[PDB]
C-alpha cells in the first residue's frame, strides 16, 4: 500500500463560555481571516484574540 | 465536534416600571404638602383650645 491523505471534520464547537470581551467563535460555518507579519492570507476559527 | 448544548444565564432581570413610579411620585408631591400644612394648623388649633 501507500498513504496518502489528509481530511478534516466540521461539526461544530464544542461550546464554553468566558465572558472575556475578546472571545469570539462561530455558530455554524464561517472562518475568520488572519494576516502574518508579512500579511500572508490565513484562515482560522480559534477565538483567543488580544 | 458534535455538539449538544447545555445552558447559559441571559443576565438579570428586575420587576421595575417607569410609569406606576411617576404616579408615586406626584401622589407623594401632593401628599406630602398637605400633611403638613394640616399638622401646623393643629398645632395653632392646639393653642386656641383651651
Amino acid at each position: 500500500v501507500k498513504v496518502a491523505g489528509i481530511t478534516q471534520d466540521f461539526t461544530d464547537g464544542t461550546t464554553t463560555n468566558t465572558g472575556r470581551g475578546l472571545d469570539v467563535a462561530i455558530s455554524q460555518n464561517g472562518f475568520f481571516r488572519l494576516v502574518d507579519s508579512n500579511g500572508s492570507v490565513f484562515y482560522s476559527r480559534n477565538g483567543q484574540f488580544k | 465536534g458534535w455538539i449538544g448544548n447545555g445552558v447559559y444565564v441571559s443576565g438579570v432581570q428586575r420587576e421595575y416600571d417607569a410609569f406606576i413610579t411617576n404616579q408615586l411620585r406626584g401622589a407623594q408631591n401632593q401628599s406630602s404638602g398637605l400633611t403638613t400644612r394640616y399638622e401646623q394648623m393643629s398645632k395653632i388649633d392646639n393653642l386656641l383650645a383651651d
